[PDB]
RNA sequence: UUGAAAGGGAAGGGCUUGAGAUCAGACUUGGUACCGGGCCAGCAUCGGUUUGGAGCGGCAGGAUAAUGGCGGAGGAAUGUGGCACGGCUUCUGCUGUGUGUUAUAGCCUCUGACGAUACUGCCAGCCUAGACCGAGGACUGCGGUUUUUACCUAGGAUGUUGGCAUAAUGAUCUUAAGUCGCCCGUCUUGAAACACGGACCAAGGA
RNA sequence: ACCGAACGUGAAGUUAAAGUGCCGGAAUGCACGCUCAUCAGACACCACAAAAGGUGUUAGUUCAUCUAAAUGAACUAGCCCUGAAAAUGGAUGGCGCUCAAGCGUGCUACUUAUACUUCACCGUGAUUGCUGUUUUGACGCUUUCACGAGUAGGCAGGCGUGGAGGUCAGUGACGAAGCCUU
């Protein structure tokens, strides 16, 4: 929590101090995205098909905890007009993981009822609670491979208040697939 | 969970008796009635035994008059007691204050 | 729906109890269950799945 | 309201032959950031041999009326594409704010040029600021003095669906 | 048996995360922030408004 | 008095229905003087009550009802989806029906 | 909004197919309607093109048979029940019933030269059409393909509005005496504690 | 033939409910006036899921909103007062045109110090209206409160009250209403087909 | 054969594509314009229209003439009109609709799929544990998770018929078998 308000403050600071000196600050880019599946599963040509797979995401309104990269920028590029993803705020997380969050357990979807059910799994990364895996997730830490597939795909609702009127073209254009970078939130929440 | 009520009995008709809370519209309208006794009702005054218990009687004479006493301070408030609710035409329950 | 991985209920493929109707050999079976489920020997499990096999893959020694 | 105006500032990415790239800026009508971004690096597509995966966005703002309760006239000049070609034109709009003017601008090309969002440029947007400006006929007229006019035959609109009393459009 | 959601169930939230005690009753969810009155914009910033 | 009614009256409109699929598990029900989902709101989960009248006497009495409740609005126009414990017949579309002022809430 | 035992819609200056939606609707929804002065119904378009209209509609003809065909009404009721039927599921026994709601009277017939007459602001033709558009009386596009019966309404329609406005010289000379009779009684008492109450 | 029922250019079917008929069940293998149970419901509280309110409040960001209000400087016109020229008003909003810069109205630009609001986001903040569900069946776990080898909302519904058992209740059959429903088998890229076999029933039939 | 979405038996919620004047669940909802047709127009695939004209109306472009009260030329492209003729009577699906219920565009809410979310139940596949309590079913019992469209075709587990060995010291003239029957 406390490296949390640091991180966010020390940014305003450095946004406030950088229109003092005549300066523009930058951002750092953002290192996590959250991807849904928001397509349905026929008539989907063989390569987004397979990447789609590789994400994790077989059914519809499926999502996944991503960290960009090259590589995996390029396969988000190749599923776009299926998916609708974005960067989630750290509350987004939060939710997501109390409320839908379920672990990959022998192969197995068994709920985050616990601590020890999260202990027991990747304590040998030095996860020791629910706090730490989204401490995790959030800040694209060393073990964020094992932490993100540990999790099993967030199986979402459709939104309360539905999506625009016509989903499938990119949100610039008024659909709702491609990135919308800060409205993934206002997305989740009404899924999840 | 029970709610205790009296017509008066002799202003309505209708005796101490307990009702629900959900079949009942509370009003706005009230009674100051820091001056009846009801200290010895409970659910066991009417566990189940016409004719009827001349403690029962007692008692409705007994808080009768310390209603009719407060009652008759405001103007035209025995009246309305004495008259039934019935919904006209035109009459909202949405709209309508009670 | 689901765009499936994989094929939806397919059997282990292994077999799991002798196809013989011995009554002996069940009488086997049921000691080498036991031992393999309560003992962590590796050497029980292989003989619980070798009283499974058929006569062909149980070549004469 | 369906718009915002937005700066977006941005430049090339730094590399060892230009440490200091020029700082380029575009006064943008759109209806979120993710857009404002979009048209910015198409319009720097266009004008220059730029690309989005060799640039980068410094700075996105929202660009506040200045006086938003101050009855303005403003020119807006417009490059669109009709069935047939592509055009340039200019027209003339009252409102109280710069957004505002772009979104009526955008319901009118829609409406008499058939021209989408997509098919238009914004040149520029100038609050024209001495009555001599004012060029179109449609909007001088609302610029003479002492104007006043009635509303002649006024529906009232009605809760109910059956009416007891007979209909009156006085106003 | 049943899975039950830590953001309405109080006690669930205390099993899995013990801080949520201590985040509450120090109200770090509506905390004041200690500053001071800048405008660091008054200056060449304001060529947010014209070029 | 002459007017003796503590419910308010209703009608059965339809079933939920799409195009060409009926629901009758649902039925949609007009308030009478309810114009809107906030004035509809007033009503969830008001009790209501469909009486009708039948040949054949049950204890003395050829008045039989079939009880509901106010489940949730309908649309924009003040209409309520109701929940009955036996389905109203589909020959009762238009009938009249009964919503009670409770379980009351004022 | 509120359930009544039965509307009376006044059709004059409503416009056709706005009027018959709206009806149609309340039949269904288990309304009685009674619709007057059919003959004084519109419709938005002028005369001419109207006129056209229903000869295109004359044109339909069972081409075997011309007695089994499309049986063209010509009175203005009858053209605005073709309105309404065409809204209804009339090969239902449920549609059959909601058509049995609904009557319609070129004129004022008794009973209800007598009853109050209601009109629906969402079809009437002063509110809906633009000041300039031209619009058709279904009376005289009737009277244009058939209807034999514009001038006999006319008179009879005539007689009924004498007698009508001497039954409201009446009723205004009553509600006169009634008025001055409660101006009497005014800063009374209770004149005052209504007052207070907003009556 | 008898009885019952339905019937506006086919009939027949599914789903649902009503109506009429039939069937069934806990006052139990009940126990000894009482105990206790069965069924149908009302209310309360809880747990799970979920839709709401004109919801209320705290915090953060931004041009540390922009405005506005207040103070200061500068300017002009769709030029107020004043003044002059007039065609019409017995200057009975008369009126129009000119002039110039607050006058007997005001406006615009820039700016100084305070104060808000909108928008966006956060709250492990608060209050409030409804709906559906109740799987499991000694205990065992994780937590919480601690005032306790205790209690809890924390490993899945209990409490209470009324009615009924000559029945409120459930199933089936007949029929009405609403909605949907082309004739099967076959060859075929494609069959309801203006493609072929089939009037009906039994027994035989690969 | 397009769009959406692929299907065990259910409850509740939310949607996709498509819609919300009536037929029909959902607004005669909020908003800026355009259009009047004596063959208007009305939603992808898709149930067609061209070259070419208009002083109908709307908005634009570039020139020019005017107090030494606005006007003149050329042009661009929107909706509308002409170009536009077939045989039974007839199809924006119908009614009907004209500041639309039409055309372009923005917004708010709302409607409902066997799809998504939570829960119940069936089955399939996997999975946890079970012998000093293994207890006459260990081919059994038990914990947990995921999945379920299907012609040709494969396999598995069952239902039914004639006759044969064994068993029930089985049923039966006090009524076997057959047949009819809310
Ligand atoms: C905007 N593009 C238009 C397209 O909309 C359409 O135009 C029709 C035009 O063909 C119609 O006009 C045509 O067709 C009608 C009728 C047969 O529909 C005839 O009566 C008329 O004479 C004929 N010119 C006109 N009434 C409306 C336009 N939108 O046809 C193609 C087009 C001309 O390019």
């Amino acid at each position: 929590q406390k490296e949390y308000t640091e991180a966010e403050r020390s940014v305003i600071k450095a946004k406030r101090d950088a229109k003092a000196s005549n300066s523009y600050y930058v951002d750092a880019q953002p290192k996590l995205v959250f991807v849904v599946r928001i397509k349905g599963i026929n008539k989907i040509p063989p390569k987004p098909r397979k990447v789609l797979q590789l994400l994790r995401l077989t059914q519809i309104n499926a999502g996944v905890f991503v960290r960009l990269t090259k590589a995996t920028s390029e396969l988000i590029k190749l599923a776009e007009p299926y998916v609708a993803y974005g960067y989630p705020s750290l509350s987004t997380i939060r939710q997501l993981v109390y409320k839908r969050g379920f672990g990959k357990v022998n192969k197995q979807r068994i709920a985050l009822s616990d601590n020890a059910i999260i202990e027991a799994n990747l304590g040998k990364f030095n996860i020791l609670s629910i706090e730490d895996l989204i401490h995790e997730i959030y800040t694209v830490g060393p073990n964020f491979k094992q932490v993100s597939n540990f999790l099993w795909p967030f199986k979402l609702s459709n939104p309360n208040g539905g999506f625009r009127a016509r989903k499938f073209q990119h949100f610039i254009q008024g659909g709702d697939t491609g990135n919308r970078e800060q409205f993934i939130n206002a997305l989740v929440k009404q899924m999840n | 969970n029970t709610l205790l009520v009296s017509g008066p009995f002799k202003v309505n008709g209708v005796p101490l008796r307990r009702v629900n809370a959900r079949y009942v519209i509370a009003t706005s309208t009230k009674v100051n009635v820091s001056g009846v006794d009801v200290s010895k009702f409970n659910v066991e005054y009417f566990a189940r035994e016409k004719e009827i218990k001349a403690e029962r009687v007692a008692d409705q004479k007994s808080v009768d008059a310390a209603l009719l006493s407060e009652i008759k301070k405001t103007p035209l408030l025995k009246q309305y007691l004495a008259a039934s609710f019935s919904l006209k035409n035109g009459d909202r329950p949405h709209l309508l204050k009670f | 729906g689901r765009d499936h991985t994989s094929k939806q209920h397919v059997r282990s493929g292994h077999r799991t109890a002798p196809k013989s109707d011995n009554v002996y050999l069940q009488l086997l079976v049921k000691l080498y269950s036991f031992l393999a489920r309560r003992t962590d020997a590796p050497f029980n499990k292989v003989i619980l799945k070798s009283l499974f096999l058929s006569k062909i893959n149980r070549p004469p020694v | 309201s369906r718009l915002n105006e937005y700066q977006v500032i941005g430049r090339n990415l730094p590399t060892e032959s230009v440490p200091e790239p020029k700082l380029f800026r575009m006064r943008i009508f759109a209806p979120n950031t993710v857009v404002a971004k979009s048209r910015y690096w198409y319009f720097l597509q266009k004008l220059h041999k730029v690309k989005k995966a060799s640039g980068e966005i410094v700075s996105v703002n929202i660009i506040s009326e200045a006086k938003p309760t101050k009855v303005k006239t403003f020119g807006i000049w417009l490059r669109y594409e009709s069935r047939s070609g592509i055009h340039n034109m200019y027209k003339e709009y009252r409102d109280v704010t710069r957004v505002g003017a772009v979104e009526t601008m955008y319901q009118d090309l829609a409406a008499r040029h058939r021209a989408r969002f997509r098919s238009i440029h914004i040149l520029k947007v100038v609050e024209l600021e001495k009555t001599d400006d004012v060029k179109r006929q449609y909007v001088k007229q609302f610029l003479t003095k002492d104007l006043k006019f009635p509303l002649p035959h006024r529906v009232q609109k009605s809760k109910k669906l059956f009416q007891a009393t007979a209909p009156t459009t006085f106003y | 048996v049943l899975k039950k959601n830590p953001l309405k169930n109080k006690q669930v939230l205390l099993r899995l995360n013990p801080y949520a005690k201590a985040y509450a009753a120090e109200k770090v969810g509506s905390a004041k922030v200690e500053q001071a009155k800048v405008k660091p914009s008054k200056g060449q910033f304001a060529e947010v408004l014209k070029n | 008095a002459e007017s003796h009614r503590l419910y308010v009256k209703g009608k059965h409109i339809s079933y939920q229905r799409s195009k060409s699929v009926t629901n009758p598990n649902v039925s949609l029900i007009q308030i009478e003087g309810v114009a809107s989902p906030k004035d509809a709101k007033f009503y969830l989960g008001k009790r209501i009550a469909y009486v009708y009248r039948a040949p054949k006497e049950i204890r003395g009495s050829k008045i039989r009802v079939i009880w509901g409740k106010v489940t949730r609005t309908h649309g924009n126009n003040g209409l309520v989806r109701a929940n009955f414990k036996k389905n109203l017949p589909p020959k009762t579309f238009g009938a009249s029906v009964r919503i009670m002022l409770y379980p009351s809430n004022i | 909004s509120s359930f009544e035992k039965v509307v009376v819609i006044d059709g004059k200056g409503h416009l056709l197919g706005r009027l018959a939606s709206i009806v149609s609707k309340q039949i269904l929804n288990g309304q009685k309607v009674v619709v007057v002065r059919c003959e004084e119904l519109n419709i938005s378009g002028e005369f001419f093109r109207n006129k056209l209209k229903y000869h295109d509609y004359l044109r339909k003809a069972t081409r075997y048979n011309k007695k089994k065909g499309p049986f063209h009404f010509r009175a203005p009721s009858r053209i605005l029940y073709k309105a309404i039927r065409g809204m209804i599921p009339h090969k239902t026994a449920r549609g059959k019933a909601a058509l049995e709601r609904l009557k319609v009277f070129e004129g004022v017939p008794p009973p209800y030269d007598k009853k109050k007459r209601v009109v629906v602001p969402q079809a009437l033709r002063v509110l809906r059409l633009k000041p300039g558009r031209k619009y058709t009386t279904v009376g005289k596009l009737s009277s244009a393909v058939g209807w034999k019966y514009e001038s006999v309404v006319e008179k009879l329609e005539e007689k009924r509005k004498v007698q009508s406005a001497e039954y409201y010289a009446k009723k205004k000379a009553l509600t006169k005496k009634l008025n001055a009779a409660k101006a009497s009684t005014a800063e009374s008492e209770a004149a005052q504690k209504l007052a207070a109450f907003g009556y």
